[PDB]
């Protein structure tokens, strides 16, 4: 009557190959709603699906806001109306992801790496909502993003090595949150520097494959530090 | 402009 | 006070690369009943060509995965059939717009040729996924539309007109890939390339951005086919 | 494909 979990996962993999990320997100939402935990592979299919969907909406929103700002600094209400439509759709996708995280995926116990992964996702989608938010609502959204990232930070520090790619990615995104969203550039630079140095000190212990994965994210930290300093 | 982590890690 | 808003939002949707939205705005603008300008015809074609292009690309990926199968499972076929059905729905929507409005209400030869070329193109996209007796009917419809556009373009437009060139390019691709008429495809593309080439460099600041890209594609297809 | 651009 319904579709098997394995078939939803297989079609999400096909949808990724066919670059049909809206379909991929729908298959992964269906697989999450089966109630079973996600594997490391399956967690990435969920994140890839929604990151691509919301990424396209974020990009469209920036284009429309850039046109709108230039139109003020061409005297029609259509630019504001259409930017508001894209904004509302983006918010709906973020609310869907955050709903999945809270109603199923995030648990009070279980695999630390998966919990960190999901709490980082929670911080990320509240950060995407903050990118388009204004006023007192923006203040609430920023607090929710910092809470999720901070909880993930606390768990990752006690449960994962400093070279873990998910720990590295979390710290990279939380430093971007500090720099771009919370207006805390000093904390952003401090965090990125600290994360890179702690990981560099431990790289000598890694296998060839682990070193490739960790150094891939360390290059993103290196890149932002260059940009910010 | 800066970068944030890839979707797949 | 809605048509102007629809065309302005279709232009914004193109800039924001939101082609599903762009197609919906242009479908709404067409449904106003008024004829489309040259600029507006391109917004309509850009919107649907990008929507259907993504579906065509996805369909080719899933069909190519089926060419691996057991060097698997029914899911690839099921998902390819879903993509195939959506692609067919978009083509049927475009062809419906062309027949219920645009071809009948086209006021000049260049616009009429543009829309009949679109009709041949979307029947050709349906032929790419069709099989059996249905495919034979679809191929006949595509050839009818392209042939009518050819007849009008030959009598009303110069051999260097970008829309006439793009029509001939696409009809030659129809002959090679869809109708299994490679000889007719080479004859048409070579005739097109030569007649336009002889006049392209002899014109005075006419439409060259359109011509240059199309004649590259003719040169490249002729290279592969011969 | 080697077919015409959408805009022309
Ligand atoms: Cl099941
Ligand atoms: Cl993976
Ligand atoms: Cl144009």
């Amino acid at each position: 009557p319904h579709m098997e979990r394995a078939s939803l996962i297989q079609k999400a993999k096909l949808a990724e190959q066919a670059e049909r990320y809206e379909d991929m997100a729908a298959f992964m939402k269906g697989a999450v709603e089966k109630g079973e935990e996600l594997s490391c592979e399956e967690r990435n299919l969920l994140s890839v699906a929604y990151k691509n969907v919301v990424g396209g909406q974020r990009a469209a929103w920036r284009v429309l806001s850039s046109i709108e700002q230039k139109s003020n600094e061409e005297k029609g209400p259509e630019v504001r109306e259409y930017r508001e439509k894209v904004e509302t759709e983006l918010q709906g996708v973020c609310d869907t992801v955050l709903g999945l995280l809270d109603s199923h995926l995030i648990k009070e116990a279980g695999d630390a790496e998966s919990r960190v992964f999901y709490l980082k996702m929670k911080g990320d989608y509240y950060r995407y909502l903050a990118e388009v938010a204004t006023g007192d609502d923006k203040k609430r959204i920023i607090d929710s993003a910092r809470s999720a990232y901070q909880e993930a930070m606390d768990i990752s520090a006690a449960a994962m090595p400093p070279t873990n790619p998910i720990r590295l990615g979390l710290a990279l995104n939380f430093s971007v949150f500090h720099y771009e969203i919370a207006n805390s550039p000093e904390e952003a630079i401090s965090l990125a520097k600290t994360t890179f140095d702690e990981a560099m000190a431990d790289l000598h212990t890694l296998s060839e494959d682990s070193y490739k994965d960790s150094t891939l994210i360390m290059q993103l930290l290196r890149d932002n530090l260059t940009l910010w300093t | 402009s800066r970068g944030t982590s890839p979707a797949r890690m």
